[PDB]
């Protein structure tokens, strides 16, 4: 298919960073205390 | 004849942008 | 026929069934001599299974795609064509039973109800009561229409307890 | 299947003089029954519904039986549909009938 | 004089948040005091809690 | 501890209850804190929004990744020996053989090979190529963010609606039925007519060339010159082939019914003319209501004059209007009632009408679709009737409500209780009771004694609609008959020719199986809405708790008093219910999976002699089937069907973990938790770190959602599992 | 009331001052006022639509024109039906046409009449001035011709839906031997 | 933080404060019964929600009444 080495770039981006960042950034606003 | 590579760059930046546009109606919704 | 089905006496699908079965009866008999305990128990088997064949090939049920017999469960199209012992009849023998035994309890309850104790006649049953009322129950179409053109078969809701809606 | 501007033609100029002199009292009746739609007891203007105010062009007319544009309008509207009923059914030729 | 039904009389609750609505009761006293509830009504038959007296007052225990 | 900024009474909690319950009551915005009518309806109106920008998103993604990763073009040229490619897989997990394994459809690395028939949809609409896929993903990219940007632009107070605007109903059902439903089937219409039809004949007509392209020889002066018969000149001829010119036709709004002989499914000039039958009714519907032009109805005087003299409804509808109109549970019940029948609608008719061009051919498809509507509108049923009970317990007024036909079925409930509890009961008595007959009588080897009622009912329905199987030559099934006449030159052939054949599945031979599971079906339905009805009647109020509606929809019982009242909420009802409508939906699925399995091996034998007794159930269906689907993976390696034979054990594994939650109870967990905290407390090298929140077992009601939310998972994802490897291992 | 339908019998209440009364209501739908008077409006209208109609049917036989059955099948499938032996050169759409709007008219002006004058206006439908001289006995008399009417009119769609002959071949038919050819015979009425 | 309510339905039997483990539930004078007692409930910070008020009540319906609403370490029972 074109562009064979996008998915091996974007699938650990949505896998492990998108989900270790929105989960680092939920639980820092569940705890914020004040918002 | 295969899509090529600047019409999938093209299409992943106009998804950017709307992913722009879905935040700012999520933090309005969220007020 | 009455929708694409065979008198099971006429389809050959039934009678190959027949002749399966009985043939397994009798490969299960040649193993012991024709006089003992288990051949005697084989041949009564094999009695009652040809007995049970023809008795369904003459009542005229019919079979289907396979040889197996089919029931008809409407009035007219089954009384029409000879199939009312199908659904109809036990239709009315079953309501006219069960009517029994319920009408009986019905009125056990009714009759212990103006009793001292009530809660303890429903454990421990007033055994000459209950019979007396269950040989009055076979009468039960008669007494519960004349109780429902009485007016004295239910009780008007404004009696009946309800919850607050 | 002969002649659409007759057809519609007619069939339009019936339907405006029947909703004009002969239905008009029924539907003038009818509609005085029913009146504006209410929403708890008050009218969609009154609620704050300030799109739900009554057209202008049509509370004042000219016609002395009360006849408005939308009037107009809703009866040429059937008279157009039963015009092309009676063309498209005459355009077709099959032996549609149960005998 | 005595007020509200006789002791021993059969009464019809009306209370529509009890257990024994519309059903029969018989009456075992009548408080004369001034309660709000002093007709005491006693069933045959038990509720939930299974209890089987109760306090109505009088507008809400129509006799018979 | 300000997480639920909606909540304070659930920000002050000191447990880890603030953030479970925090997440479950973020949309309910009528129990917000500060929240007017106002508010609550253009927050819900943003919302909205935000949903159909994810649909919107959702589709488009599916377009890209077809375009993108699937192989559309080469599915175009032989729609019957390619599988359909879903998307690639990326997995840094797998091992080499997994990669050789998934390597199917032609393309050059591992891929999913799609089950949703998206295929046979863009091939039969007129999209032939890539390009267009990707135009139509960019074009729904942009369609969604102009969504989203309407969304923000109507929460803005310069742009704010007023509530008033919100609760007028003539006007928004006058623009939906017109509007959203008459103009939008019209433009499909043009659509069909002018790209799909064409496409179709080997025409290729696009935003090129579309003006320069007549879609009647004759445009256009038929339509206005009343002559619309010209448009239905010469078909498609019965040996057409689709995508070619090969006896094409140029009728664009025929009426012939029955199927396309090659592609097994609707004519594409049938469903044009249909579509525009619907836009010409759902318009002059549209114009039923008044708005500000001085004609039309007003709904609230409709409701007020259908009420029967003699008084038989009582105040008849008086006070359904404000009833409805203030209620915004009572308008999404009634939706979800309509949108949840509709989904069964389309389940049952596009297995038996396929629409789309090589649907059916495919099979795991068809089941696919099939199982996935009839889920989804079992799901929304339920929801339906939940949200009848919070209407019920929340925004029903006795007063207002007084003497209409609302409070008249309150005044009964208990004979609808009862007269559905009799039904339930008499169904499941009986229906179990010769299965289990029939059951034992073949287990004694006397297959003879079976209780085979037929289906004569049914049977003679099918009769009716000129189906010559059962002699019952009744309606349309004699070609005397006056609906016969009449039909006979419009579009009975092909309907006929449709229905006699046993190549499709327009309404399958029935014999005593289709009666056993007809009525199996009969008993779900009504013990579900027993569940169901029971739960919104009795939730104002029982014997038991006669002031429930104090407490709210949702509570977890009255304490062990009186007996005890677990389960005694509406809420509970409802949770009860969604195990019988999984039930009944696992009953009508198999039904529908072993039929057609035995549909299309040509074996009808099989069904129609095991289907009588449970044990043909258990072993010709469930055992039979599962023997490819569990070999996916074994000691001696593994093939395609790997990842259902994975995804099987999974839904296992999530089911037995709801039965964890759903049999302990909150009460065992809390004193172990609490040995665990003292134990956390309590321990060198661990006492630097400290919980902010305080660890407490899951509530009640939390636990009761989490157990039948594990139990709704592991069922679907392991009938789905076992649907597509058992349907696709075999076809 | 004059009459009592099942004599032994007691009589709804409501129908005592109605002229043509026999007490004749098992069902009840007369037990509100305003159901009773647009029933009432009702049965005179059918009365009078089914005296002509029963006219017609029974007059276009006796007088040798085909049965009421076959009369609108030659404007279908040829065109220009015949009256008296004439032809009228109409087809259905005009005739449809021509009778709605005319109907259209007609059934307008009597329907936003007064209640009574909806159902017995004199005025010029009675040039003959016979509503004099107490119309009640009239207008009991109509009311008996109009349910005698009204039950032939359904007699003459059911026999020709169940033997397919026309109203005086099945009177014939039944008169020349009456023991073996009444609605008893037929496969249709007794399913026997 | 559970809310606790007493009706006049109350007869003054003592059940209800006897029963209760927390120390919510109290009797106070009244007129409106023939014990001249009614039950009070002033320290309702304290009721934990167990209903053992509410399971003592003989009176039909219930004359004591919990209502559970917003949880804290008090109400929520917690030792750890
Ligand atoms: C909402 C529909 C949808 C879904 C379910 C998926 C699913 C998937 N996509 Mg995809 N994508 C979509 C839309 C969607 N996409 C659209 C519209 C585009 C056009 C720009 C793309 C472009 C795209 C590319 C280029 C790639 C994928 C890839 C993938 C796969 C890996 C996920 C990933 O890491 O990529 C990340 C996905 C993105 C960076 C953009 C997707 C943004 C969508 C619209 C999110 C929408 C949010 C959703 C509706 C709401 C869920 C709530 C959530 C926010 C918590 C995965 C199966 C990768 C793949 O092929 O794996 C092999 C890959 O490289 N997608
Ligand atoms: C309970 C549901 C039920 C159903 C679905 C049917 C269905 C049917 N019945 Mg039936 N029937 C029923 C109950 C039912 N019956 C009961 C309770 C009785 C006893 C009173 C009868 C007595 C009966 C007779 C005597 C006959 C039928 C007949 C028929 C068939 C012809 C129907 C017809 O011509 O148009 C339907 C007409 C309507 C007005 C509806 C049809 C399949 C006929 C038949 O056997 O056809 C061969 C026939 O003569 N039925
Ligand atoms: C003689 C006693 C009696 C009578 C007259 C009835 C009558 C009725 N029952 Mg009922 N029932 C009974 C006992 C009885 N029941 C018992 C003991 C139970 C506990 C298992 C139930 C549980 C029950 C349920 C759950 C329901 C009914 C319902 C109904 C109604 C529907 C008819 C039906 O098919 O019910 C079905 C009958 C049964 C399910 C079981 C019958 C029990 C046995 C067979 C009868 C008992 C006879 C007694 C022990 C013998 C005494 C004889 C005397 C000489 C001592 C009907 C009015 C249904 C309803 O709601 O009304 C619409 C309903 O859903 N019943
Ligand atoms: C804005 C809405 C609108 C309006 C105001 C009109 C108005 C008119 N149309 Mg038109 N029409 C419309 C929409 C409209 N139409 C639409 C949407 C269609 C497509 C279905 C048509 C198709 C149509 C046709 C085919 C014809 C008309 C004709 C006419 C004229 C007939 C009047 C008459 O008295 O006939 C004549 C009076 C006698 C014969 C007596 C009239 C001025 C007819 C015409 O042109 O008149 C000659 C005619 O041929 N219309
Ligand atoms: C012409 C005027 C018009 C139009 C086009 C719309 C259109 C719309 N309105 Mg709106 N509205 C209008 C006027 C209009 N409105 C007016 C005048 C008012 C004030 C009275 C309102 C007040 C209003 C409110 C308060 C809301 C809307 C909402 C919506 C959206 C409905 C949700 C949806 O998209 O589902 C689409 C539904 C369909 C397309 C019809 C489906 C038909 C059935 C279900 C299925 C049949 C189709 C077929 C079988 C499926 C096969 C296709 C398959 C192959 C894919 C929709 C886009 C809602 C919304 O979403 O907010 C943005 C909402 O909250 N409107
Ligand atoms: C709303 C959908 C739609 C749209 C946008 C179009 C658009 C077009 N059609 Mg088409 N068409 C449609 C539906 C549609 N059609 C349907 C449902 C059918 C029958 C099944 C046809 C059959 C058809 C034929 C046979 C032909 C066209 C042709 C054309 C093109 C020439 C313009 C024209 O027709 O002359 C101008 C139109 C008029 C002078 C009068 C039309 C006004 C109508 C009667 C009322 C409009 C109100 C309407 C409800 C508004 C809806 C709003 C919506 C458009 C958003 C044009 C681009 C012609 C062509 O050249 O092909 C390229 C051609 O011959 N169409
Ligand atoms: C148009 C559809 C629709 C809409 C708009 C609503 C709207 C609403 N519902 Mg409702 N409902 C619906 C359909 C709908 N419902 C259906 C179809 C059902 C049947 C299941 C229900 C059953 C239901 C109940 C029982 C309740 C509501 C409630 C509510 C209100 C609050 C919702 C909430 O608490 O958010 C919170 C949302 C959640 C907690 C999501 C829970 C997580 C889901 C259920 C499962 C997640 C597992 C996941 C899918 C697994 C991943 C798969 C993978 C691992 C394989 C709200 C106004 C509540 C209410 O009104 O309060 C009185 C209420 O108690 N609904
Ligand atoms: C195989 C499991 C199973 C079975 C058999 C049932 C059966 C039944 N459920 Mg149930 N249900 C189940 C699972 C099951 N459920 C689960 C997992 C849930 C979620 C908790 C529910 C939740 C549920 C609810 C909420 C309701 C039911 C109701 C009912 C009854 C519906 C009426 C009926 O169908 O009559 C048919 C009767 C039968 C099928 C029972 C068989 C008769 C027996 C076997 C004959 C006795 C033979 C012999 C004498 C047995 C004793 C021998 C032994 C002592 C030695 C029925 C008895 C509804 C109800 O109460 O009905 C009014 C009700 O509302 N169910
Ligand atoms: C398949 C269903 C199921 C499962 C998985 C469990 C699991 C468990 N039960 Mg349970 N139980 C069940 C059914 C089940 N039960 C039922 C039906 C009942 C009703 C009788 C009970 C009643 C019950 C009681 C009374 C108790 C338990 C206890 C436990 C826990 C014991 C600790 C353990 O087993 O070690 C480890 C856990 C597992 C092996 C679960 C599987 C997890 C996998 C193998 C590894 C996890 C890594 C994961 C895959 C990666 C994360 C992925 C990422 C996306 C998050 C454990 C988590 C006891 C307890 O609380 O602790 C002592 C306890 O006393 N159960
Ligand atoms: C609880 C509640 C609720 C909810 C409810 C519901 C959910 C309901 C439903 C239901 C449903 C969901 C129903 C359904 C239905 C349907 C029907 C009932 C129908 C029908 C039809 C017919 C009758 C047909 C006919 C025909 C035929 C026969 C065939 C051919 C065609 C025709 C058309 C002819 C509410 C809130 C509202 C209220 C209160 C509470
Ligand atoms: S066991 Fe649980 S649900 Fe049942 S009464 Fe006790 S606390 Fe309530």
């Amino acid at each position: 298919m074109s562009a064979q080495f996008l998915p091996s770039i974007l699938v650990p981006l949505v896998g492990l960073v998108f989900p270790a960042v929105a989960m680092a950034s939920m639980f820092l606003y569940i705890e914020k205390e004040e918002i | 004849m295969p899509i090529a590579d600047y019409q999938v760059f093209t299409a992943l930046f106009l998804a950017l942008a709307t992913g722009i546009f879905a935040v700012r109606l999520g933090v309005a919704l969220y007020k | 026929d009455v929708a694409g089905l065979t008198p099971c006496s006429e389809s050959k699908a039934f009678a190959k069934r027949k002749k399966n079965e009985v043939k397994a009866l009798n490969k299960r008999l040649k193993n012991y001599e024709a006089d003992s305990a288990p051949a005697l128990a084989l041949k009564a088997t094999i009695a009652r299974t040809e007995a049970r064949f023809d008795k369904y090939a003459k009542q005229g049920l019919l079979c289907g795609t396979d040889g197996l017999p089919h029931l008809i469960a409407d009035p007219g199209l089954a009384l029409r064509y000879g199939h009312a012992g199908d659904v109809f009849i036990p239709t009315i023998g079953f309501i006219y039973f069960a009517g029994w035994l319920g009408y009986a309890g019905s009125k056990y309850l009714q009759a212990v109800a103006a009793t001292a104790k009530p809660i303890e006649k429903e454990i421990i049953i007033d055994v000459p009561l209950a019979w007396k009322l269950l040989w009055e129950g076979f009468g039960w179409p008669l007494r519960a229409f004349a109780e429902y053109k009485n007016g004295s078969l239910m009780e008007d809701d404004a009696k009946i307890t309800v919850s607050p809606r | 299947l002969a002649d659409v501007n007759l057809v519609v033609g007619g069939c339009t100029v019936g339907a405006l003089a029947l909703g004009r002199f002969v239905f008009l009292p029924f539907h003038r009746a009818s509609l005085a029954k029913a009146g504006m739609p209410k929403q708890n007891g008050m009218t969609h203007l009154q609620a704050g519904d300030a799109r739900a105010e009554e057209a202008s062009f049509i509370l004042k007319t000219n016609d002395p039986a009360g006849f408005t544009v939308v009037d107009v309008m809703a009866w040429g509207a059937l008279g157009h549909a039963a015009a092309f009923y009676i063309l498209a059914t005459s355009s077709l030729g099959l032996d549609r009938n149960p005998f | 004089p005595d007020v509200g039904p006789k002791r021993g009389t059969q009464v019809r609750i009306l209370r529509p948040e009890s257990y024994w609505f519309r059903e029969t009761g018989k009456v075992v006293s009548v408080d004369q005091s001034g309660i709000r509830y002093p007709v005491v009504v006693r069933f045959e038959k038990v509720n939930y809690a299974g209890v089987s007296t109760n306090n109505y007052a009088l507008d809400e225990v129509v006799a018979a | 501890k300000l997480f639920p900024k909606f909540s304070q009474a659930l920000a002050q909690d000191p447990t880890t209850r603030r953030i479970w319950f925090g997440i479950a009551t973020a949309h309910d915005f009528e129990s917000h804190d500060g929240m007017t009518e106002e508010r609550l309806y253009q927050k819900i109106f943003a919302s909205h929004f935000g949903q159909l920008a994810i649909i919107f998103l959702w589709t488009s993604g599916n377009l890209f990744h077809v375009a993108w990763q699937g192989n559309f073009e080469q599915w175009v040229q032989d729609p019957l020996h390619i599988r359909p490619i879903a998307h690639a897989i990326w997995d840094p997990h797998f091992g080499q053989p997994a990669v050789e394994a998934f390597t199917r459809g032609g393309a050059s690395g591992p891929v999913n090979i799609s089950t949703s028939g998206v295929y046979q949809w863009w091939y039969t609409i007129g999209l032939r190529t890539n390009q267009e896929l990707y135009t139509g993903s960019i074009f729904l990219l942009v369609l969604a963010a102009l969504f989203l940007f309407a969304g923000w632009l109507h929460l803005q107070p310069a742009f704010q609606p007023a509530l008033s605007w919100f609760k007028n109903a003539e006007s928004r059902l006058n623009h939906h039925l017109a509007g959203l439903f008459g103009v939008s089937s019209l433009a499909w219409t043009g659509h069909l007519v002018h790209v799909a039809i064409p496409e179709s004949r080997g025409q290729h007509v696009g935003w090129d060339n579309f003006l320069t392209v007549l879609p009647h020889p004759a445009g256009l002066t038929p339509f206005f010159t009343g002559n619309w018969a010209a448009y239905a000149e010469n078909p498609d001829s019965a040996s057409h082939v689709f995508n070619t010119a090969q006896g094409s036709g140029t009728a664009i709004l025929t009426f012939l019914g029955g199927f396309h002989p090659q592609t097994q499914s609707l004519w594409l000039t049938d469903m044009a003319h249909h579509h525009l039958a619907i836009a010409v009714i759902f318009i002059l519907a549209g114009h039923m209501y008044r708005t500000i032009f001085g004609i039309g109805h007003s709904m609230r005087e409709i409701l007020e004059a259908q009420t029967p003299p003699s008084g038989s409804l009582g105040a008849g509808h008086k006070g359904l209007y404000d009833t409805v109109n203030n209620s915004l549970h009572f308008q999404l019940g009634l939706a979800l009632a309509s949108v949840g029948t509709i989904s069964s609608l389309v389940a049952q008719h596009m297995y038996s009408l396929p629409p789309y061009a090589f649907l059916a051919q495919d099979f795991t498809t068809q089941a696919a679709l099939y199982t996935h509507h009839q889920y989804i509108a079992g799901f929304i049923m339920c929801g339906a009737f939940a949200h009848g009970a919070i209407f019920f317990v929340r925004d029903y007024d006795p007063a207002q409500n007084r003497g209409n036909v609302l409070a008249r079925i309150l005044d009964h409930k208990e004979a609808l209780i009862s007269h559905l509890s009799w039904a339930s009961l008499f169904l499941g008595f009986h229906t179990l009771g010769l299965y289990v007959h029939n059951d034992v009588v073949q287990a004694f080897g006397t297959p003879e004694k079976q209780i085979l009622i037929e289906p004569v009912f049914a049977q003679w329905i099918q009769a009716a609609h000129g189906k010559t199987a059962y002699g019952f030559d009744f309606l349309l099934s004699s070609a005397t008959s006056a609906p016969s006449l009449a039909g006979q030159a419009l579009w009975l052939p092909g309907w006929l020719q449709g229905i006699n054949s046993d190549a499709n599945s327009l309404f399958l031979t029935i014999g005593p199986g289709d009666f056993l599971v007809h009525h199996a079906i009969a008993l779900g339905l009504h013990t579900t809405t027993l569940i169901l009805v029971k739960g919104a009647l009795d939730a104002r109020g029982s014997k038991l708790m006669p002031d429930k509606k104090d407490f709210g929809y949702s509570f977890p019982c009255d304490g062990p008093g009186r007996g005890g009242t677990c389960d005694i909420s509406a809420w509970d009802a409802f949770y009860l219910a969604v195990f019988w409508m999984l039930n009944t939906i696992g009953w009508v699925t198999f039904y529908w999976h072993w039929k057609h399995l035995g549909i299309w091996q040509g074996n009808v034998n099989q069904f129609n002699e095991s289907s009588t007794y449970l044990m043909g159930w258990l072993r010709d269906y469930l055992w039979l089937n599962s023997s490819q689907l569990i070999n996916g993976y074994n000691p001696f390696g593994m093939n395609s069907l790997s990842v259902w034979a994975w995804m099987f054990l999974f839904g296992h594994l999530i089911y037995a973990t709801g039965f964890m939650f759903l049999i302990s109870w909150r009460g065992y967990w809390q004193e172990l938790i609490e040995t665990l905290a003292w134990a956390h407390e309590r321990t060198p090298l661990a006492n630097l770190v400290r919980w902010r929140d305080k660890p407490v077992a899951l509530s009640i009601v939390q636990a009761r959602l989490v157990g039948l939310t594990h139990f709704s998972v592991g069922y679907v994802l392991t009938y789905a599992a076992f649907l597509i490897a058992s349907t696709s291992g075999k076809f | 009331k004059a009459g009592n339908w099942l004599p032994g019998s007691e009589t709804p209440a409501y129908l005592e001052n109605l002229p043509a009364s026999y007490g004749f209501d098992p069902l009840g739908l007369a037990a509100e006022p305003a159901s009773l008077a647009r029933f009432r409006e009702s049965e005179v209208f059918h009365g009078r639509w089914a005296m002509l109609g029963a006219a017609g049917v029974l007059g276009v036989e006796v007088l040798g024109y085909g049965n009421w059955y076959d009369a609108p099948l030659p404007l279908v499938q040829g065109g220009q039906a015949t009256y008296f032996g004439a032809s009228v050169p109409f087809d259905l759409g005009t005739l449809a046409a021509i009778e709605f709007a005319a109907m259209a008219g007609a059934e307008s002006f009597r329907g936003a009449a007064e209640p009574e004058k909806r159902v017995y206006p004199g005025g010029a439908f009675d040039p003959m001035g016979m509503s004099k001289g107490n119309s009640k006995e009239l207008k009991t008399k109509e009311i008996k011709n109009g349910r005698l009417a009204m039950l032939a009119c359904l007699g003459f769609a059911a026999q020709h839906a169940a033997t397919g002959a026309s109203p005086l071949e099945a009177l014939a038919s039944h008169l020349a031997n009456p023991m073996a050819v009444n609605f008893a015979t037929n496969g249709v009425s007794l399913p026997l | 933080s559970h809310t606790v309510k007493i009706y006049d339905t109350c007869i003054g039997c003592t059940q209800c404060v006897r029963a209760c483990p927390t120390d919510v539930l109290e009797m106070v004078p009244w007129d409106g019964c023939k014990a001249n007692q009614i039950a009070s409930a002033p320290r309702t910070e304290d009721c934990v929600g167990c209903k053992r008020c509410e399971s003592a009540c003989p009176t039909d319906f219930l004359s004591v009444r919990v209502y559970l609403g917003s949880e804290t370490t008090r109400s929520m029972g917690l030792a750890y």
